[PDB]
């Protein structure tokens, strides 16, 4: 499981950026 | 699910905007 | 502002670590 | 919202728990 | 630079694409 | 001062994102 | 695999450290 | 102070490519 | 191998916001 | 150590707080 | 404190490693 | 380059700078 737990801070770092002012949900999965 | 998809094979900025709200 | 969008980045972080399986909703408002 | 909560003062890991789904 | 330009106001990822090789 | 450079490494991770596997230079000139 | 692009990322965050006077060119 | 908690994040991130095998202390 | 470098990075930025003002040793 | 025992098994936030002074 | 010297002013790779172990 | 060079094993801070302008 760690390499998806690393994966997935990659993930909602980069929603985070393409997302902006509209934000997202993260739902595991 | 995203995690899914994007840590199979690179998700580009469109295939991440889907899972904007 | 700036500062925010610095903010929410490390914002984002700490709720995928909090939030684990259940995972987040990131609203910036 | 958390931005207003949390980008001046700290919140905690626990006042994170709020912004979990 | 760059930085001035970016960290006054913010930048979008459609901005910064054109500083990609 | 302390944070513009903070800002920077943001920055950078930005640039990161949107270029890929292109790749980017950076300069703070 | 995505292991290259997450490996990046990290490359991008420590030459940005390293080059501080003059910056870095990266390239994959 | 978030200023000083976000930069306390940056600092360990950089101690930590900067100590190496040695590690370190983070003591606020 | 590089992976454990890279967990490692995630790592310490997590025990930076599990322990907050008590500090930590990082230690490999 | 941490390493041997978290990067090669996902360590929770309380599994981590064994690692706090 | 590491904190008052490196968030109050800029610190070199050179000057954090006093800092480490 | 830097990925065939740095993403297979550890590059030091010091192999890093071959990536400086
Ligand atoms: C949580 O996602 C549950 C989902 C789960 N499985 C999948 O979605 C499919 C498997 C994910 C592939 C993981 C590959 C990630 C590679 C990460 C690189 C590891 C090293 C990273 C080092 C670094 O930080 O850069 C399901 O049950 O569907
Ligand atoms: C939206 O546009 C923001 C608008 C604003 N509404 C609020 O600020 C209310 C947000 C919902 C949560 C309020 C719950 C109040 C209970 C306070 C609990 C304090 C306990 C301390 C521990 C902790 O921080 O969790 C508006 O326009 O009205
Ligand atoms: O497919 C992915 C996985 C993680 C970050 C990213 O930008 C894309
Ligand atoms: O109040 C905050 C702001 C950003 C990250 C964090 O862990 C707490
Ligand atoms: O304007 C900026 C500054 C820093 C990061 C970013 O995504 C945008
Ligand atoms: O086991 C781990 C490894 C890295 C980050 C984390 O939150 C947990
Ligand atoms: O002065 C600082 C503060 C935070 C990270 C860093 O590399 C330098
Ligand atoms: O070999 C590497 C890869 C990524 C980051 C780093 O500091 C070293
Ligand atoms: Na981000
Ligand atoms: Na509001
Ligand atoms: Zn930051
Ligand atoms: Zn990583």
């Amino acid at each position: 499981f760690v390499n998806q737990h690393l994966c997935g801070s990659h993930l909602v770092e980069a929603l985070y950026l393409v997302c902006g002012e509209r934000g997202f949900f993260y739902t595991p999965k | 699910g995203i995690v899914e998809q994007c840590c199979t094979s690179i998700c580009s900025l469109y295939q991440l905007e889907n899972y904007c709200n």
